[PDB]
């Protein structure tokens, strides 16, 4: 009657396996939840703001030729050209601020997506493993069955 | 026969004469400069058309409905603002421009913009040619208010200064190299003089003996070809000393301006052939033309 | 066929005694000669006409080859190769060797090396300077000048030479070793124009003289003294 | 002391030798004419800047905290920032400018950036008038006793910055003029060594007959001396001709544009009895040691 | 105190002869002397020495003054107005006039220019040259061109007339009125130095002679030929 007895406590101590299974594939649920929704929000603020920084860039092809030497070939006085370069000098540092500002969204929008592909891959291998967890319980768990088709049988002489 | 027989005395005769010869080299340097200079800057100056407007033209910018929506000029309302400026006489033409062709030319007129900044941007212009360039104090303030206009350039005022100054230099430039190529030409015409003054031994031997007539201005031509050669090279040595180190403080900061167009140190190969040409084309003409009758 | 000239003048631009007015003179092959006449004779123009290298305001110049009056310029240099010429002031380059001198004279002609220096020893030992080959004619002393001049125009043969006053730099006494060098290079085949100008060398070889005065011959007899 | 007999004596010098100074009287006026051009243009530049120096001021951004306030400044750090500030000797006038100002000015006097440009870029700014714009290295270093501040862009120092292009110019000229003076120190050093050549003749008569070492040299010396004064009359001759064809044409509308000091018919002559005082001297240095050192 | 100079030499920078050697040649006031020498002696060093344009290795010139072998240079030109010189080629410049080229050497030693043209005639005529004075040298024929050297070397009342060779490329017939036009000269007021190249003149007039051989005296008795 060993044939059976030996593996009793085997179906009591079977569930720690797929509790921290489940556990695993919780937690890579609740991160997936808040990791794409990041990436979405960094290249959701890029996004609106290719608008503004391609139509500053356009903005100097409608007469904007004040960054160097032109900027004194459009003036009429010496009055309208002192006080032209005070706004002159804080101006071009508005543009410059626009450029150092697009390359660091570009290189936090590439981090991000950096970021969502291997947050993919740790969600596609989490899965992979969860479900080799399920794929053998199927005959795991069937020896109840066969404790309970024994259990009748295990009568010596029919009792 | 053998030509290592004229090397032995254009040597002795630059050991002779260390004065009137350098200043052949000097001389020649001068005017080599000046003429390349003149043709550097003469050169920056029809190759910086291409990024701005002739005296001929004008600008207006349309509005976002016809612009990127119905790119073509086929909408009634294209046709009514394109064809209200000719029941004025005073244009010729209008040119179809869209936003189709709108950053093929953006990487000419503004050398920043070739990077990912963002396509859809530049509205269409429509170009218009007017013949009379003296009634553009109104016809910019004439589309002032009128829907199907975003604004309007008119950057033809005040560009003819810069063109004009930029070519004064030039024409500068050249008046100066000129009367230096008049004040050298006969420098060339009395080095054989001086020359014939200091060597008067050998040059009074050898028609006596019998020499022929060639070999007689042979070693006062070869050594012409060379000083030549070496005024014109010490001419585009110091040409770029005095660019990169006294002259690169402007042409540098333009380039963030976008006013000049491309220039750099290979443009000066595009001219060193005509210039090495021309160099011992105006030694020679003038280095036997006047031993013809001496003789 | 003799190589000789006939009634030749030089006008010039101020004619007033415009060397010569008509000559008969006949100069044959390997014939020796002297010029004798005054100062202002023209022995120097007569060179000249001699040379080509100012064309006759009459007449016609023969050496022999072409009557050379009338030549091309491209002919010029090849009438000079077969005549020589020494002057007073001995046209002698101060820098180049004694040989290089003699040697300059058929480079600018133009041959192999070899050429060039299969004759230079061979005629130096004619001149009589055997030796000194090797020395500037600064160091050089003024006797051996004029003797190195005279041994330039031997490089090559030249058909008839011509010499315009060796002598007067030279003294009598150093002279002796230089009137006989003309004898000897005579009887080697080419003739020489012996032009002279005092009358003591001239009443001394007894050769063939021809006289002139401002143009006009005093006598020509082409014997004795 | 028989001055008549040296007036036909360099006429006679002249007739006999003409071919090489008249190239001279070419080369050397175009060797003091570049010095001539390059210090008038050192004078333009330092003019206009002297001219335009005194309606400089000086400008001081300030952080965004103090800035984003009101447009009247009524708090305790904009007064704290006010107060101390005016008892300073160079400090005479402070004017308080405005956020919302700088919208105004850059808008209609500069027709662009109009729908870009954001509204919590230009702070307000302190505009503070100085007697002496020229010495502002003092003002810059005592704005560390000033808090609430960004930075100070040397207030307007874009002047000289924004004329480099002819001060670079300038530079260059004089470079390429001390060229010409060294290419014509050694050529009237040996003017004498074919003059002599030419006049052999005479000048062995006078040292055997007994002349002076000192009038010797005077028929070698005046015909320099004319020479070169001749070379600067004709070079502030030709100087003009190419000013008022060039360069005069490209100012006439700096007329009203009113942008650079300019000059006229006196600036080339307060500077042409400076140019003879160096040029005859320039000629006399090399035409005096070049018959005591070489004849 | 007598103008005479001794004891000279000459080396250059290669000696072999050094000029003179051991020399004590005096001259006094108012002789008409030759000088006998060779070629390549060295002749023109002498007269060089006397116009002190050639520093003496050894020994003294002095000449009507103090000792001129430590000479300054700023008394070297307040010597030449009382020594003449002439040469070979006669010096003459071709542009100026027969007239003007004698009066140019009292021209720029500078006086009066009322007393410049009182001695042009008056000098012009001893010398037998007072006729076609306008003419140009090159019109003058090669019989004169000496006599206008000589009268240019005598616009002044100079001490010594010293003379390098003034015949040379002239007839004896045409030397015979040269030799003599100096004994006027010297005999009125001046000692004359007619350096001779030949001997054939030397034996004719029967006057001192001095010979020279590489700088020895050869024969100094200032009597018979
Ligand atoms: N360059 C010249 N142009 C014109 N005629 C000249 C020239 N040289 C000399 N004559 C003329 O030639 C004649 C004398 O010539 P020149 O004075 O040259 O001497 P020469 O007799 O040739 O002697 P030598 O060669 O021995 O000096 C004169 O009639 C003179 O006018
Ligand atoms: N430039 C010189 N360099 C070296 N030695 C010289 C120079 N000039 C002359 N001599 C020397 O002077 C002597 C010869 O002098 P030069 O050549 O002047 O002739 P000369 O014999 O004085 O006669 P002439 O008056 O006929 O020329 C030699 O001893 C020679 O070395």
């Amino acid at each position: 009657s060993r044939q059976a007895e030996q593996t009793t406590e085997a179906l009591h101590s079977a569930q720690l396996d797929l509790n921290e299974k489940l556990a695993a594939q919780r937690a890579a649920d609740q991160k997936l939840a808040d990791n794409r929704t990041a990436l979405d929000a960094a290249r959701a603020r890029l996004a609106t703001f290719q608008t503004a920084v391609n139509k500053v860039a356009a903005a100097t092809y409608m007469g904007g030729r004040t960054h160097g030497m032109d900027a004194i070939l459009t003036a009429e006085s010496p009055q309208l050209l002192i006080d032209r370069l005070s706004v002159q000098r804080v101006m071009a540092h508005q543009m410059s601020t626009q450029m150092a500002r697009f390359k660091a969204a570009g290189e936090q929008a590439v981090k991000a997506e950096q970021a969502a592909a291997k947050s993919a891959a740790d969600a596609r291998s989490a899965a992979e493993q969860a479900a080799a967890v399920r794929a053998n319980l199927q005959h795991k768990q069937s020896q109840l069955q066969v404790q309970i088709a024994v259990v009748k049988s295990q009568y010596v002489a029919l009792t | 026969m053998r030509f290592g027989f004229l090397l032995n005395e254009v040597l002795t005769g630059f050991r002779r004469n260390v004065t009137m010869t350098i200043a052949m080299i000097l001389t020649t340097a001068i005017s080599v400069g000046l003429f390349g200079g003149g043709m550097l800057v003469v050169r920056l100056a029809d190759s910086s058309r291409a990024i701005y407007l002739d005296r001929v033209e004008s600008q207006v910018f349309l509005t976002e409905d016809v612009s990127a929506n119905d790119s073509s000029c086929d909408t009634t309302a294209c046709k009514a603002l394109r064809e209200k400026i000719e029941t004025r006489s005073d244009v010729k033409a209008v040119r179809f421009l869209n936003r189709q062709q709108a950053y093929d030319d953006a990487i000419r007129k503004f050398p920043q913009f070739k990077d990912v900044a963002g396509k859809d941007s530049f509205p269409a212009s429509f170009i218009v040619k007017l013949e009379n360039p003296e009634q553009h104090k109104d016809f910019d303030t004439a589309m002032k208010g009128q829907p199907g206009v975003l604004d309007v350039l008119n950057q033809k005022e005040l560009i003819d200064r810069l063109f004009a100054v930029l070519d004064g230099l030039s024409n500068a430039a050249f008046a100066v190299a000129l009367v230096q190529a008049i004040g050298a030409i006969l420098l060339i015409a009395n080095m054989v003089q001086v020359a014939a003054y200091t060597r008067r031994t050998e040059i009074g031997i050898m028609r006596l003996v019998g020499a022929s007539r060639w070999y007689t201005q042979l070693p006062f031509l070869v050594e012409a070809m060379l000083a030549a050669t070496m005024g014109v090279g010490i001419a585009v040595a110091g040409l770029m000393v005095v660019r990169a180190l006294f002259l690169e403080n402007a042409l540098n900061q333009f380039y963030q301006a976008n006013l000049i167009a491309k220039v750099d140190y290979a443009d000066i190969l595009f001219i060193t052939p005509w210039l090495l040409l021309l160099g011992v084309a105006m030694s020679g003409l003038t280095a036997y033309l006047t031993l013809r009758l001496y003789v | 066929m003799m190589i000789t000239l006939d009634h030749v003048t030089k006008q010039y631009k101020s004619s007033a005694r415009p060397a010569l007015d008509d000559i008969n003179v006949k100069i044959d092959k390997g014939e020796f000669v002297f010029l004798i006449g005054p100062s202002g004779s023209g022995k120097s123009t007569f060179m000249r006409l001699l040379l080509a290298a100012e064309t006759p305001t009459s007449g016609d110049v023969r050496v022999s080859k072409f009557h050379v009056n009338k030549l091309r310029g491209r002919h010029v240099p090849k009438l000079r190769q077969v005549i020589g010429c020494v002057f007073q002031d001995f046209r002698l380059l101060q820098q180049k060797t004694v040989y290089d001198n003699v040697a300059f004279a058929l480079e600018v002609i133009g041959k192999r090396t070899d050429a060039i220096n299969r004759v230079v020893p061979e005629v130096l030992e004619t001149v009589g300077l055997s030796g000194k080959a090797n020395r500037l004619p600064d160091e050089l002393s003024g006797g051996e000048q004029q003797r190195v001049a005279i041994a330039r125009a031997f490089v090559n043969r030249p058909l008839v030479l011509l010499a315009d006053e060796p002598t007067g730099n030279l003294d009598p006494e150093t002279s002796r070793d230089i009137m006989d060098l003309l004898e000897r290079i005579n009887r080697t085949g080419t003739t020489v124009l012996m032009a002279t100008h005092d009358h003591h060398i001239v009443d001394s070889m007894r050769q063939r003289v021809v006289e002139l005065s401002l143009g006009r011959l005093v006598r020509d007899e082409q014997r004795g003294v």
